[PDB]
């Protein structure tokens, strides 16, 4: 799907994994959660989490703002990454969809 | 809803831009007054009796003045001990030189040339260049281990066969170079000097070694101080007059509140290694993208 | 902008312990130059009081009174002197913005809303924000006292501009 | 490959050797070069102009002599004694306001100012600049700054000026004429080329 | 016309049979029975075959030669497309942000893009930041140049094949293994110059702080941010590191000129972009051996041009000069009778 | 790889059917060792009254886990599981499984059919799905937070409304953490360590956000210090002026604070996290085993 | 690094060499890898070890 | 000659000068010092090669050799007698040298001709052009500052 | 895809396939996971650059890939990237002790102390360095202690943080000493304190008025040695804040155990965030060692 | 350091060797000059260059 694919890079690394992203945007009243799905290059959990609170630090303040501005409701969290799997750097086609995948159904791992 | 001080903060907005000056009137900087300061609700009080801004032009005045009450304390010192010499002065500073000259002459530039700095002394010069080394951190254990090291007894062939091998010919001196041709007088200058080994006088060049050229100079006059406060003072032909510089007169916490040298505190892209190689400045730029 | 709010609070939160009031700050190019707020590394402030020295020695009375005596051995005192000396600045936060721009349209270009009299569109290359603090000893502030500016780039050198409590609320203060 | 383009040939060692063949009418546009034609992979009248050359003459980075003013400064003063002459400027400030008296007090001295660099770069004609007479090469490294070396407070500091006009190129890399030729350009561009 | 002239350079890759000679039995090719190596899959099985070669010379000096023969078609398109500086420097801008702004709607780019992190660029091997544009009639494109006086000689330095850098940088006439020689000869610039008896032709592009020299040194492009993956045909003039680094006996350089000076253009993109370590293709270029560009075929004028054309076999070879239109002729007739000889 | 378990006892032939009803369960073995005596089979090598549970976590972590195969008559087949390839294995915890869960191992405390010998016991641990694991989880830790104070009523019932635990089909009775009014030592450590992080997470980011705001200050660091100045205004309400943190703190001091709130914050992840070990597959019926995939 | 005693003690064969250029400048000039020029008669290839 | 273990260091290589030093005692009157550890004396002699060839000669003999220099009224050269040149060591406690009085230098057998080496700060030419022969000569200059 | 090919572009003597064939089953990390590479991309070397950062090392070998070390033949060494969950053999080089049941990280090479530089391959101008394979709790002091250092190191003069660093750069681990060579203040250094910041100061505000009093009702009740330990801390605390007595805590006043329940569930979920600051990822579990600990087998991928 | 792996491959001579103390203690108390223990079964005595 072309809205909800998205990278932070020229897409020109070979083993392009992927990464499903869910954020948590408290501008909204309640939530707007911004779905993602999202290439990489880099393949390393922890690096990939902080290159994501580098491009996400308006959800984070947002986050510390619904803090903030309600202490009774509680804020459950601010993302969750799970991994997919990989593919190669010719196997997108421009809603973009992959011909070959290599599955790998990874954790639900939250961070902030 | 428990609504936050930065939404108030930011929709109460700013209530005028003040400008303001330096004491000086040198700079010119802005200030903001934002109401949903916390400036606002303490409920200070204010008033200036004219006493009291006296005693303030009087203390700043102080604190200008301790660099010039410096400088006159060298002129008077130089005026001293040329007082007290008699007039008759040595070669300190290696230049070969000829004997019919006119020398009355170079007297009489001399003289010119002591008023002429006078007229152009500034914080930016020599004794202060050279009192800042002397203020630092480490600069007491450092003096001190050289006196033990300059004032320790000869050696026994013990120390000599069996203990650790022992061990700064040049030194780091500052200049104030005064010239009467163009009265164009130059403030901080840097100057490597050491001894001459076939005789006994000073051999003043540059970082880079280029053997300092103005002392052929019929013209300038030099300033020479030294880390260990020796004073010098040379006309062209070498000859020169020597002393200490003389603070003593002035307090301490002055000389520390005007010119200490500083001391840094660690930020990023810098070695909690002391002493390494660091890399790079910071470099916050606006001819990149900001990144 | 965003450097002044956080000093606000935290001059705020730290104003029992001492009573600093905070002086949001904006320089530009008839202070220092492009090639020096590029690098410049931080700042350094310091409440000197009316009549005397400072805030960060004792209020009567000190070791730094006497004479320098020109010795070798202990030149200015010592390392306490050093320590004096370092002991009396404190270090203001530090936010530069290197590229070109106008205040007001700044400011409304964030989220905040500047009302001011009349169009004082000032415009420069270069705005750094820095926030001093400004003490009163008891809760109401005499103007006699004087403020140091010191900025700081990593060679070491550093500049200094000096100005009074008086300007600096000549009318903002007669405005409350 | 390698071409150059919008060059100017000297007017006083002009001359024709293609009589019989061209005749051109005398027009400023086809008397000063703008453009170059080349041919392609097929044989095909390509053209190249200063207009599609815009992807590199405005570069930002072309604008920077910061690096070359690093590269320029690294390697100081010339360490040939044979040219002590060329690098002697005392740049100083002084107020203005008692100028107007000091002017004739400036000439109660009897001793001459040195000669500025950029002053240097002028008495050379058009085709000996670059022969190794010139002695200022070393200081013209960019056609849109001026890098000298000479002296404050007794040190010879290295100091990069912009040029603001194209006016302070020298006249070995810009002549007279060809400013001339220029105007003449502008002045049939404007329908001025028969002046009134 | 501004204030000054710029010269162009290209680098155009032709499609060459090259024709190899070699005495009766130049080299011995040592081989041995294949081995086998199994690969299982779920499926298929599939085994990799695999035979060592050692390859001996079994002569003293060159005893096997080639020659460059015959070409049948160009594979740039030997074209004029400018080499766009602001996707080879994405970071640099403006200061003020609406002259920038102008200047991006003046020229053709777009907006300045963020380079890439330093593992980003481990994992990745480069950018290959611009776009395979749509239909690519003629091949694909270089052409990069350098802002010179105008005054330069134009009959010396436009006429036969000089190096484009100011001075003839031949590193072989360097003795070797003689470093201080080798600035003395290519930097320094009060002593004469090979090829040309002036000190230099360009003293915007000869000595060190040219804007080529900070501009095409590789080391100058790293000092600042640069694009690693685009190819610069004035690379080779001006990486002076490389040079001193190929200052050896003559032998040694013609090896070096066969094994490792060789470049990588891909040839399926439609720029020219550089390979990384690829094993598909090297191209060979005799013009990094000799630091000297070749002249091709330039012309003031369209009348000129078209007297070029109207004339016979050789016209392209002589250099017409009106008063201030002028033409320079190519040293090869490699526009007159390549393409029509195909 | 296989591990082989044998008894130096006699073996009784009624043991035998007892032992061969777990035909597939999980067991734990403290060291990859091929052949095996029983003393280091199962959990009994590390029960006793003081350490409880929290040692049980801690020493799961490192032991390696395995499963019964076959049964020959003085030697079991212990089978360890490898990544990626699915086994059958039993449910031996209370709670019935459902499909696509993931399967944690807990320590059976409450446990009270086992394989018994003279002085040696086989106990085995609980497969329990991951939310419910993290549930009793921190349901027994708050109850060991809560041990000091019984001796009030209120807290009498929230503790006997924290006892009984919500599941399908279940209700289990978690065994009380403080016996005789006095705590097991491990959950005293491990709720002594985060009452202390509690305490230094508030005393410590109170100057570490000076520290940090002197580089690129984002709003983050000003909503976080705004939150910062709730929790001191909220703090000390009821108490005289304010705590009045000072500026020029030893080092040391702020060493000996940093390294004990890191190397206590060390001793929690037994307790903060949870060693997924099967992601179930298609159960059998009435779900008393099912084929799973071990994900290790 | 090359044992060159073994190049003068062990029986070679005999072939007619034909250099491209001189000899002594592709020695010079570094054509081949390893090289062992000198001049005179070294006993180097007699202390065998 | 004999020599104590002190001075042998940068002699393991056959071919050095070796000049005997005097020393005003009784017992150890005579010593054999090489030209490596006369090194430590010479103004000619930069920094750095100074503190490298220093840091070899760390042994009780080798000090009390420098010492002997500079502890006389007279010069060196009224105190240095040279020998020559070495070409075999014998490596003991005691280590056994054999020095070349005059003639050629090699080994048993003539096999290998042993080199003179003498340091580089040492060494100096007046010409660029060298003859078909040159002759060697040890200068000692005196700096009498 | 699963064996990978670097040739060397040197010649190689019989030291060098000497020292290559003491190699195998060697770890080497690669970064580009291309099929074919040449020797300059092989293991460390081409990014090691000291005066930069030790955090730029484990940044960057965190994300490239490793193999193992097997049929070295000549101008080819054919390493073979291994899988997940199957069972290889891996030789540590660097000196570090291992032990049965443990789990192994990959860290840059921190130097033994003696500084030996035994590159253990050789050529004109390149090695072969290798990440030390390390037991977990040595990686996880060494993730602590470095964030210790950056911490701290915040606007402190060079004396203080001098007489700390040179504490703090010592490790121990089983009868051995290590130190962190350029422990420098970098970006990626500087937003993981940021985020520890951040997680602290959740940690702070998502505590209830009872966990924050639970070690003063034990610091009334027991005296354990810990508690002592413990109570020395924070009284200095509360006396440097407050010159008053650090007071008896209070009746739990409002339970409604969900509110608890949720707030130690927030409190777990901001902690486990901070601990994976410091905690890095399983690249080996070991199964058993040599005595000699040369070399060992583990099961896991790389 | 010598090739172990021509140890290896070159057939021995069968010797009683009876030395005094167990073989690792002679081994790892450092008796002999060099000493080289491979506890599995090293496949380099397999390549051969």
């Amino acid at each position: 799907p072309k809205d909800m694919y998205l990278t932070w890079e020229e897409t020109r690394g070979r083993l392009q994994y992927v990464y499903l992203i869910i954020v948590y945007d408290y501008d909204g009243p309640e939530t707007r959660p911004g779905i993602y799905v999202l290439t990489s290059s880099i393949a390393h959990w922890q690096t990939l989490v902080d290159v994501a609170r580098g491009k996400f630090a308006r959800e984070r303040c947002s986050f510390v703002n619904r803090r903030i501005t309600r202490p009774r409701q509680i804020p459950l969290c601010t993302g969750v990454i799970q991994k997919l799997g990989w593919c190669l750097a010719d196997d997108i086609h421009t809603v973009v969809r992959l011909d070959n995948f290599s599955v790998e159904l990874g954790d639900f791992r939250e961070f902030v | 809803d428990e609504v936050a001080r930065t939404d108030e903060w930011k929709g109460a907005g700013v209530s005028r831009l003040r400008e303001v000056w330096d004491v000086q009137h040198r700079v010119r900087l802005r200030v903001l007054w934002y109401v949903n300061s916390f400036w606002r609700s303490r409920e200070l009080s204010y008033d200036d009796h004219e006493v009291e801004l006296y005693r303030a032009l009087d203390a700043y005045r102080a604190r200008i003045a301790v660099e010039y009450v410096l400088i006159r304390a060298v002129r008077d010192e130089i005026y001293a001990v040329l007082r007290r010499d008699g007039g008759a002065l040595p070669q300190r500073f290696a230049c070969h030189v000829s004997r019919n000259m006119s020398w009355r002459v170079v007297w009489e530039l001399c003289r010119h040339a002591l008023a002429l700095w006078m007229d152009w002394a500034d914080v930016r010069s020599c004794i202060i260049k050279a009192l800042t080394p002397r203020l630092s951190r480490g600069a007491a254990a450092a003096a001190q281990r050289a006196r033990r090291q300059r004032e320790r007894s000869a050696p026994k062939p013990q120390e000599l066969l069996f203990g650790p091998r022992n061990e700064p010919a040049e030194q780091t001196w500052y200049a104030d170079v005064v010239r009467c041709v163009r009265a164009q007088v130059d403030l901080g200058v840097e100057v490597r000097a050491a001894r001459c080994p076939r005789t006994g006088l000073w051999i003043v060049r540059d970082r880079r070694g280029r053997l300092r050229r103005w002392l052929s100079q019929p013209e300038v006059c030099v300033l020479y101080v030294t880390p260990d406060l020796d004073f010098y003072w040379v006309l062209p032909g070498g000859f020169a007059v020597s002393s200490r510089v003389t603070l003593h007169g002035l307090a301490q916490r002055a000389l520390r509140d005007r010119f200490q040298n500083f001391e840094a505190v660690l930020a990023r892209g810098m070695h909690v290694e002391a002493g390494r190689q660091e890399p790079e400045t910071p470099r916050v730029s606006g001819r990149r993208l900001p990144f | 902008m965003e450097t002044h709010l956080y000093s606000d609070l935290a001059f705020e939160a730290r104003f029992a312990d001492d009573e600093q009031l905070p002086l949001h700050l904006v320089l530009d190019q008839e202070v220092l130059s492009n090639e020096e707020a590029e690098t410049l590394r931080y700042v350094y402030y310091r409440n000197v009081d009316s009549a005397g020295r400072s805030t960060g020695r004792a209020p009567g009375g000190d070791e730094d009174d006497a004479p320098a005596s020109d010795d070798a051995e202990d030149a200015v005192g010592g390392d306490r002197a050093f320590d004096r000396e370092r002991r009396t600045w404190q270090r203001a936060c530090f936010r530069v913005l290197p590229r070109p721009l106008e205040l007001l349209d700044y400011l409304r270009q964030s989220g905040l809303t500047v009302t001011l009299e009349k169009e004082q569109r000032v415009r420069m290359f270069y705005a750094v924000f820095t926030t001093l603090g400004l003490r009163c000893p008891d809760n109401r502030l005499s103007g006699a006292q004087t403020l140091h500016l010191r900025l700081v780039w990593p060679d070491g050198s550093y500049r200094d501009w000096e100005f009074l409590a008086r300007d600096l609320l000549r009318e903002e203060m007669e405005a409350n | 490959f390698f071409f150059p383009v919008g060059l100017y040939l000297p007017e006083d060692r002009g001359y024709t050797t293609v009589e019989s063949k061209v005749k051109l009418n005398d027009t400023v546009r086809n008397a000063l070069p703008t453009t170059a034609y080349l041919l392609n992979r097929d044989r095909a009248v390509q053209k190249i102009d200063f207009v599609d050359a815009l992807k590199t003459l405005c570069h930002p980075v072309l604008h920077e002599p910061a690096p070359c003013l690093q590269t320029f400064t690294e390697r100081g003063p010339p360490s040939e004694p044979a040219m002590q002459r060329l690098l002697e400027c005392r740049f100083q400030q002084e107020p203005m306001g008692g100028a107007a008296r000091r002017i004739p007090h400036f000439y109660r001295v009897r001793r001459e100012v040195p000669r500025t660099v950029n002053e240097m770069k002028q008495d050379f004609v058009v085709t000996d600049f670059y022969k190794v007479g010139n002695i200022t090469l070393y200081t013209e490294l960019h056609p849109f700054f001026d890098f000298t070396h000479c002296q404050e407070n007794s040190e010879t500091v290295a100091l990069c000026t912009p040029r603001i006009v194209i006016g302070n190129l020298p006249d070995g890399l810009a002549p007279g004429p060809f400013h001339e030729l220029r105007t003449w350009e502008i002045m049939e561009h404007m329908r001025l080329r028969p002046p009134p | 016309h501004p204030g000054f002239a710029l010269t162009a350079v290209r680098t155009d890759t032709f499609e060459v049979d090259m024709l190899l000679y070699s005495g009766k039995s130049c080299t011995s090719v040592i081989i041995n029975n294949p081995i086998v190596t199994k690969e299982e899959r779920d499926i298929s099985t599939t085994y990799h075959v695999t035979q060592n070669i050692n390859t001996v010379d079994m002569g003293l000096g060159y005893t096997s030669n080639t020659c460059v023969a015959y070409v049948n078609r160009v594979r740039t398109d030997m074209g004029v497309r400018v080499q766009d500086l602001f996707r080879v420097f994405p970071m640099n801008v403006y200061r003020h942000d609406e002259v920038d702004r102008w200047i991006r709607h003046a020229a053709g780019v777009e907006r300045p893009q963020l380079l890439d992190t330093e593992t980003i660029s481990m994992l990745t091997f480069g950018s290959m930041s611009e776009r395979n544009a749509a239909a690519t009639v003629h091949g694909q494109k270089a052409a990069c140049e350098l802002i010179l006086t105008p005054v330069t000689m134009d009959v010396n330095y436009f006429k036969i094949p000089n190096n484009p850098r100011g001075r003839a940088s031949c590193m072989l006439a360097v003795d070797p293994y003689d470093t201080e020689a080798a600035t003395k000869a290519i930097y320094d610039h009060r002593e004469a110059d090979a090829q040309t008896f002036a000190a230099t032709h360009n003293p915007w592009a000869s000595q060190a702080g040219c804007l080529s020299d900070v501009l095409y040194n590789t080391r100058h492009r790293e000092r600042l941010g640069y694009n690693s993956k685009f190819y610069s045909p004035c690379a080779q003039y001006f990486n002076t590191e490389e040079i001193i680094a190929a200052n050896k006996t003559l032998f040694k350089t013609i090896d070096e000129y066969l094994l490792r000076a060789k470049d990588c253009i891909r040839g399926d993109t439609d720029t020219q972009y550089v390979c990384v370590e690829g094993t598909e293709q090297l191209i060979e270029n005799p013009c990094r051996l000799t630091q000297e560009a070749l002249p091709i075929l330039s012309t003031t004028t369209l009348a000129l041009m078209e007297t070029k054309l109207k004339g016979g076999a050789g016209a392209f070879a002589t250099s017409e000069t009106h008063f201030g239109n002028y033409v320079v002729g190519e040293i090869i007739p490699l526009q007159q009778s390549m393409l029509f000889n195909s | 790889a296989n591990i082989f378990c044998t008894f130096d006892h006699k073996l009784s032939i009624a043991d035998v059917g007892k032992l061969t009803k777990l035909v597939a369960a999980v067991v734990p073995i403290p060291q990859r060792l091929h052949l095996i005596k029983h003393y280091q089979l199962g959990l009994h090598q590390f029960v006793d009254h003081t350490r409880g549970y929290v040692r049980l976590r801690g020493l799961l972590r490192n032991m390696t886990l395995t499963l019964m195969r076959r049964v020959e008559g003085n030697q079991i087949l212990l089978h360890v599981p490898t990544h990626g390839l699915l086994y059958t294995v039993l449910n031996t915890g209370p709670v019935t499984w459902e499909k696509g869960d993931a399967l944690c191992v807990l320590p059976p405390l409450f446990h009270g059919n086992l394989l018994t010998l003279g002085q040696w016991e086989l106990v085995l641990p609980w497969i329990v799905p991951m939310p419910l694991a993290l549930e009793i989880n921190q349901r027994l830790l708050i109850m060991g937070l809560f041990s000091l104070d019984r001796s009030y009523e209120e807290v009498k019932a929230a503790v006997q409304q924290l006892q009984t635990i919500t599941f399908r089909d279940a209700t289990f009775t978690i065994p009380d953490p403080v016996i005789d009014q006095h705590l097991l030592i491990d959950m005293k450590t491990a709720c002594l360590s985060m009452s202390m992080v509690a305490n230094l997470a508030s005393e410590l980011t109170m100057t570490y956000v000076r520290k940090l705001a002197l580089e690129d200050s984002s709003m983050l660091l000003v909503k976080c210090q705004e939150l910062l100045m709730r929790l001191d205004r909220e703090r000390s309400v009821g108490e005289p002026r304010t705590p009045a943190r000072p500026q020029h703190v030893s080092p040391d001091d702020e060493i000996a604070r940093l390294s004990a709130l890191f190397v206590m914050l060390r001793q929690l992840d037994d307790l903060i996290r949870e060693q997924v070990v099967f992601t179930v597959c298609d159960v059998s019926p009435d779900n008393k085993s099912a084929t799973c995939i071990f994900k290790g | 690094m090359e044992n060159w005693s073994a190049l003068e003690l062990l029986p070679k064969v005999g072939i007619p060499t034909d250099f491209l250029t001189h000899v002594k400048t592709s020695a010079g000039e570094e054509m081949f890898e390893a090289l062992r020029i000198y001049y005179g008669d070294d006993p180097e290839r007699y202390n065998i070890h | 000659f004999f020599v104590p273990e002190g001075l042998v260091e940068f002699e393991a290589q056959p071919g050095a000068l070796l000049i005997r030093m005097e020393t005003g005692c009784d017992s150890p009157r005579h010593l054999y010092i090489s030209l490596y550890l006369l090194g430590i004396r010479a103004s000619n002699v930069s920094a750095s090669t100074r503190c490298l060839l220093e840091s070899v000669y760390t042994a009780s003999a080798a000090r009390a050799a420098l010492q002997w220099l500079d502890l006389g009224p007279h010069l060196l050269h009224r105190r240095l007698e040279t020998l020559g040149c070495v070409k075999t060591v014998s490596l003991g406690i005691t280590s056994l040298l054999t020095c070349v009085m005059r003639g050629y230098l090699y080994n048993t057998l003539k096999t290998e001709v042993f080199a003179l080496m003498i340091p580089k700060d040492m060494y100096l030419t007046w010409e660029e052009t060298r003859g078909r022969l040159q002759y060697v000569y040890l200068i000692i200059v005196y700096d009498y500052d």
